RNA sequence: UAUCUGGUUGAUCCUGCCAGUAGUCAUAUGCUUGUCUCAAAGAUUAAGCCAUGCAUGUCUAAGUAUAAGCAAUUUAUACAGUGAAACUGCGAAUGGCUCAUUAAAUCAGUUAUCGUUUAUUUGAUAGUAUACUUGGAUAACCGUGGUAAUUCUAGAGCUAAUACAUGCUUAAAAUCCCGACUGUUUGGAAGGGAUGUAUUUAUUAGAUAAAAAUUUGAUGAUUCAUAAUAACUUUUCGAAUCGCAUGGCCUUGUGCUGGCGAUGGUUCAUUCAAAUUUCUGCCCUAUCAACUUUCGAUGGUAGGAUAGUGGCCUACCAUGGUUUCAACGGGUAACGGGGAAUAAGGGUUCGAUUCCGGAGAGGGAGCCUGAGAAACGGCUACCACAUCCAAGGAAGGCAGCAGGCGCGCAAAUUACCCAAUCCCGACACGGGGAGGUAGUGACAAUAAAUAACGAUACAGGUUGUAAUUGGAAUGAGUACAAUGUAAAUACCUUAACGAGGAACAAUUGGAGGGCAAGUCUGGUGCCAGCAGCCGCGGUAAUUCCAGCUCCAAAAGCGUAUAUUAAAGUUGUUGCAGUUAAAAAGCUCGUAGUUGAACCUUGGGCUUGGCUGGCCGGUCCUGGACCCAGCCGAGCCUUUCCUUCUGGCCAGGACUUUUACUUUGAAAAAAUUAGAGUGUUCAAAGCAGGCCUUUGCUCGAAUAUAUUAGCAUGGAAUAAUAGAAUAGGACGUUAUGGUUCU
RNA sequence: CGGCACCUUACGAGAAAUCAAAGUCUUUGGGUUCUGGGGGGAGUAUGGUCGCAAGGCUGAAACUUAAAGGAAUUGACGGAAG
RNA sequence: CCCGUCGCUACUACCGAUUGAAUGGCUUAGUGAGGCCUCCGGAUUGGUUUAGGGAACCGAGAAGCUGGUCAAACUUGGUCAUUUAGAGGAAGUAAAAGUCGUAACAAGGUUUCCGUAGGUGAACCUGCGGAAGGAUCAU
C-alpha cells in the first residue's frame, strides 16, 4: 500500500532505480486523519510493536494551556482560522499540528477572577458592566481579600489577549498531533507570535 | 550441510612427457627401489619441491627473523627425524642440497631390504604388502611407510607371521595336512 | 528476513568455543541472557566439549534437569544458556565451582575456584543512571541492575556482587596501575597494569597496559576489564598462566623442559 | 623447472601467427576398471510443467477434563491416576531450496541511531488515596441435517477457564489548591478537593572561573536521564490464576498467620534481533554526451504518515541536483563476498554451488494474524497454467525430500532413522525428508594388488637375466562369529575355504618430425583412409588397414569445448610503430598527465642497547673493562620540539591543509601458508600422551589479508598557506576606552 | 651561438638494409600525445555525423585461410649497363 | 610468376516492395478486480436497563452503501529490443584451373606507386599534382 521506502524515486543524479524488491511491511504508511469539529469518534491502530496509536476522527474539546499564567483548562474547539500548510483545512476545518483554532475562553476566563478578583474583556456594556461589577462585589472573607491582594499587579495581561476575552473565544494553536495521539491539545497565543497570526488573519 | 572435508593432491606430472634423460633417470631410480609406477617418483619430487620452496622462503629472510628461527628449526627438526636430513646438517642450507633418493632411503620398502628381512627390493614390498612386517608391535603393509630414526631398530616380522614366529601359512597347511 | 534466526551452521559458531568441523552441521545456539552471542559459552559446550560430563546432547540435558547447574548462584535449566566472562558456575554434586575467566590463550579456561571465592562476582560498570522516582543504579557488563550504588561509582569502574543477594561489595575505581584483563580483541586474556588512558572524543579511547614481564600493549577501553587494585593483587584466582603471553618459541621452549 | 619445439625459403636471419606441450574444486564423452579411505552430483538449456507420498507441530506436579475413555479402590461424595477430543498458550517469520531480478543496487570492510521498534532470555521494578473471590457466553460432547464433491459446515440442547468482560481489599504521614469563619498587620483555620503508574500538551529544576563591599547524575555534545507544576485520556495496569508441602500463635474460631515453586504483569536496563545509516570500493559499452524537473527532480517552511529520520507524501515557495575524474542510457550467456584454477614476480580467468549477506516461491498486486511476514507447505484478486464435477459448484502452486515429463552435451533412491548435530513446543517424555544412514555415483582426492624366492640348464660377465622344475607367501572373493550401527551395510578383526597358463589373463593411446618407440611382414594403390601442424597414400607406404615387436602413462588413458601457463602475442613490471601491422598533413588548444633550483647543515659532550671478539668468566653458554661497527637517546652550540593548573599522569585553552611511510587495533569461521600430533602410511582429522591409572596430564598455536576508515611515530620526497596599499607579529603584568558574563 | 646538410668510425644499436640517432633499451623507468596485435573479408556493411555533390570522419561481423610479409644470400633470367 | 571481367558449383553475410511477421521489456490513455481506510447502514443480540400494556434509551454488531488509497489485469497506441520470411539486386570466399586478354614482377617491353577526376569487355587507360619504395646518391 502506502510506502515510505526511498527505493522508487529517483537518485540524486536522476537516475530510475530498478526494482529491487516487493514493497515490505516495516515501511508502510497510512491513511491521514482529517480530524474534524464534532462529537468524539476516535479509533485506534494497531502499530508496529504491538503498540498503539489512536487516530481522532472528529473531537470537541482539548486540553488547552495558559503559558503566561501557567494554568491548563479543558475547552471546547469553535473552529480553525488559519493553517501554515494548506488553506483547505481552514475551508474544511480540519484539525492538524500547529493550526490555529478559536477556542471557548469561558473556564480560562473562570480561573483568572477566582484568582486575581478582576474581569477580563473590559467591554462596557450592561451585562459585561453588570459582570464586572458582580466579580468585585463577590461575598470573601478576609484573608481571600489579602490573598488576592497579594496577587494583584501580577493580574494586569497582554491587551491582545484581555481583548479577545470580549468575544468570549481565545486564538490557541495546536501543540499535539490528534492523528497520532487522538489529543486535540495545544497553548494559548501571546506575545509576537499572537502579533504574528494576528497580521496573517486580517491581512 | 557439513563443513567440507580437506584434500589435496600429492603429485605432479612433468611438463613435458617425453623426455629421454628424464626419462631414462626415473626408471633408474624405479628399478632401484623397485616402485611401482612413475607416479611414486612424481609424489617423491612433488612433497621435496615443496619442501624446497618452505626453506627458499626463510632464508629470503634476514637472520635471527623470528619466524625463520621457528619455522626454519621445525622444518630442520622433521628431516631429521626421519633421517633424510644428516645430524651434522642441520642449517636449512643443506635442506636446499637434499635429492629424492635420500626419501626413497627412507621408505619401509628400502628399510626391510637393506636390514636383511628381504632377498631384494621387490622381495621386500611383497613381504610388506602381506603382513609380514611389523614396525613396533603394530603391522604395516604400506610401502611407502616413511620410516623415523626412533622406528628403525623396531622393523621385524609380525609376530605373528610365518616368517615371524606365527602358525604356518594357507599353502603349507594344506601341504602338511594332505 | 522475516525475523530472529534460530539455528547456528558449526562452521559459524565463536571459534573459542573450539568445535570440530565434522561432527555435523548445526551448533549451540546460545539463547538470549546476560551475555552476548559472540562472547558466551553455552552450557551444553561446558559441560559436554569441556569437561566432558556428558557424552552427548541428549545427557547434558538430563544433568541439568536435575538442578545439578548452577549459573552465579541460581540454577539454570537451559542448556544453551549464554554463561560469560566472570560467571560461576557451581556442580555441588561433584563439589566444583568453575569460573569462566579467559586464559591467555583466547579461551575459556576451566578454572576450579574455592567455595569461598564462589561466594561473589565482578561486573564491569557499564553506565550509571537514574531510574524512576529518582533511584540511581548500575548496569554491569552481565545485564545486573543494581540500585542505590556507591555515588562515587562511574563507569568502567569494577563492583563486587555478593551473588547471594546481588549487592555490592565494593569497588575498584578506574585509574591508572589498575590490575586489569582484557576481554576482547586479539590480546584476550593477557593481564596487566594500566599505563596510560589516551581519550579520543566521538571515537575509541585506548588504554596503554604493561604487563608482568614489561610487555606494553594498546586495546579499547571497551576490552578493558579491571580485576584487582594494583599488581599481583586481584580480586579473583587468575587461571593458570597468570595471563601472560609468550610468544611460539617460547612455548615451545617451555613444553620441551616440561616434558623432559 | 623464471624452459620451449614443428610450420613461409634453393638456403639464411627476422616479424608474426598457426600447431605442438602442461594444469583445471572443469564440464561432457569414449574405451577400460580389482582393493581401502574420502566424496561432488538437474547450476548451465526451461525461476519450464508436475501424478503420488512425506517435509510443523506441541503438555508439565503446576491454564481448562462428568470422554456416557482406560485403570484402581483410595488420604477423599467437588475434583485428585492416566488420558483421546476440544478451548487456551506457543511455534509455524527458523530451517531447507534456488539464483530469476538486481550494476552505487546487492555486497565487503568501516560507522551511526543525541533517529527508532524489539516476543523471548537475564537484572531490577508497583502499599496510592460481592472480596471467604463478579458476570455471560462458546468449543469439545449429545442428536437433527444438507451437498456429487473439500481439512464445508447449519439448526437445537449442555458446560469450563491463565479464553472473554468487569471489579474491591492497605501503611504512615506530608505537600498543593479552593476556602466558610477568625485573628485583625496579614497570621489561625473548619470543610472540600489532588497525589501510584501509563497517555497528551504547556511551563519550570536539570547549576558549576578562583576572594573582596543548601543539594544538583551522565555525555565530546542535547530540549538527555530524572524530578516538579497545571490539566488531559471512548482510562493503560498496581494477580478474581495454578502445583506441591502443610508449619507457627493461641483469643481453639474452619480464627489469625505462612514455605518452596508455575504462570502472568508496568517500566527501565540487558540479550536475541530489526529498520534506516557514514566513508571507500563493482564487468563491457561514446555506433550512449548530456540527464533529472508534467505527474518530486535539488532545497526551505508547515503539516500528514511512520516504530522512528527523511520529498516518504501533501500544501506553499525557491531553481535547483548529476556529468569527459564518464553522468544518463544500453549489454551482461551479472546475485555480492569469504574464496577457486593457474601461477618466478607482476598478473589472467572463474566464483549457480557446504559459510556470511541479499532476493524469490508460476507472474504481478493487496493484506490478515502476530513481537516479528507485504509470509505463499497463510489469505484475497487478476493473468497464465491446471485438477474433480452429478455442470449447480469445489480445490490448486515441489526454486523443500524422493520421484515423473520436458529440455538438453549435461546430473542419483518415490529407501531407513531421529541414534548423532541441533531446532521447535505447555516439554527430561512429542516432532523434525533440518539433519543423519544406507542406495546410485571412474566429479575430483588418498593409499595401493595383478606376483616373490630357490634348483637345474645354459649364455654371460664372484652373480643379472634368459627357459623348465619346486616348495613357500598372500589378499581379491567367500564365510562362520564378534565388532560396528537406532537397526543394518561396509570398514577393522578373525575360524573353515580361497593361485601355476597363479584363464584370479590391464588398459588406453601411439611407433616420420614436433615427441619416447620399426625403414619389420602381409593387404590397398592419390582409392580406402590417416594426418592438432608439417605432411603420408599414384605397386619394396618407417604415416593408411592388419600381424609381430616396441614406446608412454596405468586403474586409468584418450577426445571435444572453455580457461590458465607457455604469451615480453595486451607488455605497470614488460612489447612494437624508417622498411614486417602501426607517428594524426600541420599547428593551436581545454580537461588529463608531468613540471628548474633554493629555507637546520655541521660541530661538541654525556649515555642506553646489540654484533664481533678481546677479555673467557667454555657447561653451545653468562659480566664491567677494551676496540671498532650498528640503532637509539639527552643536553650545548643564535635553536624549532604547543601552552597553563593539579605537582610523566590527569584536568583545561590553542592548533595551515594534505599525500607518503612506521607501529598498533581491525579485516568471522572454513579455505591458504604453517607449529604439534605414527589417522598402520597418506589425503585427512584436531586429536592426543602417561604402568594402565576409581586419574593425572600438553593441546586445539602462529602468520598472511589490505584498498577504505581508526590510533600512532617520522618530517626526506611531492604538494599547500602565510607579513606587500601591511588589515602583519609580540608586549607574559604595556597604557587607556567600549562592551559581554 | 643558431640552422640546412654532409664525410669517417662504430663505443653503441639493429633481422639486416643501415643509423650521431634508429645510441645512452633484460645492466629493462626523464615528460607526454597518437597508433598496431597473423593474412584476407575490409576501410566493406550498418548506424551516426559533416558535405551541394563527389565524398570525408567514425567503423564492425559472418565467413575464410598457414601463411602473408621484412631484410639479406646463391643462382636463373632481363626486349639493362660495361 | 601472375591480374581482372565472363561461365559453372557450394557456402556466408548484406540491400530489398511487403505501412512483412513473431516474441519480450518500458510506457500514454481508457476500463478496472480486490484488499485497506472512511462514510453511513442496522440482519440480530445483550441490557445503562426504565416501564402498567411495555415504551424507551445504552452497548455490541453482519450484509450492504459513500468517498478515498494502493493498485493487479485487460484494450488501444507509441517506443525500445531480440529472432525471422521475401520476388529481385549486389558482393565476398572456397573449388577447378573453363573463356578473353596480358595489367604487375626485368627499363615486364608505355618505369611503378599515391590522391583525385573522367573513360573503358576485363585486367586497365588518360589528365593534373605528388613519391622513389627508380632504371640516377655524380658532371
Ligand atoms: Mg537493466
Ligand atoms: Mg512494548
Ligand atoms: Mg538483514
Ligand atoms: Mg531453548
Ligand atoms: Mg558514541
Ligand atoms: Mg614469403
Ligand atoms: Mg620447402
Ligand atoms: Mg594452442
Ligand atoms: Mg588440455
Ligand atoms: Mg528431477
Ligand atoms: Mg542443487
Ligand atoms: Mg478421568
Ligand atoms: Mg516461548
Ligand atoms: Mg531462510
Ligand atoms: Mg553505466
Ligand atoms: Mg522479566
Ligand atoms: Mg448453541
Ligand atoms: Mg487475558
Ligand atoms: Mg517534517
Ligand atoms: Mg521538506
Ligand atoms: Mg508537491
Ligand atoms: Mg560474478
Ligand atoms: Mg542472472
Ligand atoms: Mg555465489
Ligand atoms: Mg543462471
Ligand atoms: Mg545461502
Ligand atoms: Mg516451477
Ligand atoms: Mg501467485
Ligand atoms: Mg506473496
Ligand atoms: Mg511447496
Ligand atoms: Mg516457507
Ligand atoms: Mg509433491
Ligand atoms: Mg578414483
Ligand atoms: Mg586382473
Ligand atoms: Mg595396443
Ligand atoms: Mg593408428
Ligand atoms: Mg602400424
Ligand atoms: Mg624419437
Ligand atoms: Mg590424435
Ligand atoms: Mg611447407
Ligand atoms: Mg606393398
Ligand atoms: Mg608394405
Ligand atoms: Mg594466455
Ligand atoms: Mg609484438
Ligand atoms: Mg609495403
Ligand atoms: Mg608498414
Ligand atoms: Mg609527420
Ligand atoms: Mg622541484
Ligand atoms: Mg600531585
Ligand atoms: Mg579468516
Ligand atoms: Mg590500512
Ligand atoms: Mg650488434
Ligand atoms: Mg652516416
Ligand atoms: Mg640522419
Ligand atoms: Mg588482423
Ligand atoms: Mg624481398
Ligand atoms: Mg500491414
Ligand atoms: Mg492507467
Ligand atoms: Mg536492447
Ligand atoms: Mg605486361
Ligand atoms: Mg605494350
Ligand atoms: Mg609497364
Ligand atoms: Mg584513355
Amino acid at each position: 500500500g502506502i510506502s515510505r521506502d526511498s527505493r522508487h524515486k529517483r537518485s540524486a543524479t536522476g537516475a530510475k532505480r530498478a526494482q529491487f524488491r516487493k514493497k515490505r511491511k516495516f515501511e508502510l504508511g497510512r491513511q491521514p486523519a482529517n480530524t474534524k469539529i464534532g462529537p468524539k469518534r476516535i479509533h485506534s491502530v494497531r502499530t508496529r510493536g504491538g503498540n498503539q496509536k489512536f487516530r481522532a476522527l472528529r473531537v470537541e474539546t482539548g486540553n488547552f494551556s495558559w503559558g503566561s499564567e501557567g494554568v491548563s483548562r479543558k475547552t471546547r474547539i469553535a473552529g480553525v482560522v488559519y493553517h501554515p500548510s494548506n488553506n483547505e483545512l481552514v475551508r474544511t476545518n480540519t484539525l492538524t499540528k500547529s493550526a490555529v483554532v478559536q477556542i471557548d475562553a469561558t473556564p480560562f476566563r473562570q480561573w483568572y477572577e477566582n484568582h486575581y478578583g478582576a474581569t477580563l474583556g473590559k467591554k462596557k456594556g450592561g451585562a459585561h458592566a453588570a459582570h464586572a461589577a458582580e466579580v468585585a462585589d463577590a461575598k470573601r472573607s478576609r484573608k481571600v481579600e489579602r490573598k488576592l491582594a497579594a496577587r494583584s499587579g501580577a493580574a494586569a495581561i497582554e491587551s491582545a489577549v484581555d481583548s479577545q476575552f470580549g468575544s468570549g473565544r481565545l486564538y490557541a494553536v495546536i501543540s499535539s498531533r490528534p492523528g497520532q495521539s487522538g489529543r486535540c491539545d495545544g497553548y494559548i497565543l501571546e506575545g509576537e507570535e499572537l502579533a504574528f497570526y494576528l497580521r496573517r488573519l486580517t491581512a | 550441510p557439513r563443513a567440507p572435508r580437506t584434500y589435496s593432491k600429492t603429485y605432479s606430472v612433468p611438463k613435458r612427457p617425453y623426455e629421454s634423460a628424464r626419462l631414462d633417470a626415473e626408471l633408474k631410480l624405479a628399478g632401484e627401489y623397485g616402485l611401482k609406477n612413475k607416479r611414486e617418483i612424481y609424489r617423491i619430487g612433488f612433497q621435496l619441491s615443496k619442501i624446497r620452496r618452505a626453506a627458499r622462503d626463510l632464508l629470503t629472510r634476514d637472520e635471527k627473523d623470528p619466524k625463520r628461527l621457528f619455522e626454519g628449526n621445525a622444518l630442520i627438526r622433521r628431516l631429521v627425524r626421519i633421517g633424510v636430513l644428516s645430524e651434522d646438517k642441520m642449517k636449512l642450507d643443506y635442506v636446499l642440497a637434499l635429492k629424492p633418493e635420500d626419501f626413497l632411503e627412507r621408505r619401509l620398502q628400502t628399510q626391510v631390504f637393506k636390514l636383511g628381512l628381504a632377498r631384494s627390493i621387490h622381495h621386500a614390498r611383497v613381504l610388506i604388502t602381506q603382513r609380514h612386517i611389523a614396525v613396533g608391535k603394530q603391522i604395516v603393509n604400506i610401502p611407502s611407510f616413511t620410516v623415523r630414526l626412533d622406528s628403525q631398530k623396531h622393523i621385524d616380522f609380525a609376530h605373528n607371521s610365518p616368517y615371524g614366529g606365527g602358525r604356518a601359512g594357507r599353502v603349507k597347511r594344506k601341504n602338511q595336512g594332505k | 528476513a522475516r525475523g530472529p534466526k534460530k539455528h547456528l551452521k558449526r562452521l559459524a559458531a565463536p571459534s573459542h568455543w573450539m568445535l570440530d568441523k565434522l561432527s555435523g552441521t548445526y551448533a549451540p545456539r546460545p539463547s538470549a541472557g546476560p551475555h552476548k552471542l559472540r562472547e558466551s559459552l553455552p552450557l551444553v559446550v561446558f559441560l559436554r566439549n569441556r569437561l566432558k560430563y556428558a557424552l552427548n546432547g541428549r545427557e547434558v540435558k538430563a544433568i541439568m534437569m536435575q538442578q545439578h547447574v548452577q549459573v552465579d548462584g541460581k540454577v539454570r535449566t537451559d542448556t544453551t544458556y549464554p554463561a560469560g566472562f566472570m560467571d560461576v558456575i557451581t556442580l555441588e554434586a561433584t563439589n566444583e565451582h568453575f569460573r569462566l575467566v579467559y586464559d591467555v590463550k583466547g579461551k575459556f579456561a576451566v578454572h576450579r575456584i574455592s567455595a569461598e571465592e564462589a561466594a561473589y562476582k565482578l561486573g564491569k560498570v557499564k553506565k550509571v543512571q537514574l531510574g524512576k522516582k529518582g533511584v540511581p543504579y548500575v548496569v554491569t557488563h552481565d545485564g545486573r541492575t543494581i540500585r542505590y550504588p556507591d555515588p562515587l561509582i562511574r563507569a568502567n569502574d569494577t563492583v563486587k556482587i555478593d551473588l547471594a543477594t546481588g549487592k555490592i561489595d565494593d569497588f575498584i575505581k578506574f585509574d591508572t596501575g589498575r590490575l586489569v584483563m582484557v576481554t576482547g580483541g586479539r590480546n584476550l586474556g593477557r593481564v596487566g597494569v594500566i599505563v596510560h588512558r589516551e581519550k579520543h572524543e566521538g571515537g575509541f579511547d585506548l588504554v596503554h597496559i604493561k604487563d608482568a614481564l614489561e610487555n606494553t600493549f594498546v586495546t579499547r577501553l571497551s576490552n578493558v576489564f579491571v580485576i584487582g587494585t594494583e599488581a599481583g593483587k586481584p580480586w579473583v584466582s587468575l587461571p593458570k598462566g597468570k595471563g601472560i603471553k609468550l610468544s611460539i618459541s617460547e612455548e615451545r621452549d617451555r613444553r620441551r623442559a616440561q616434558q623432559g
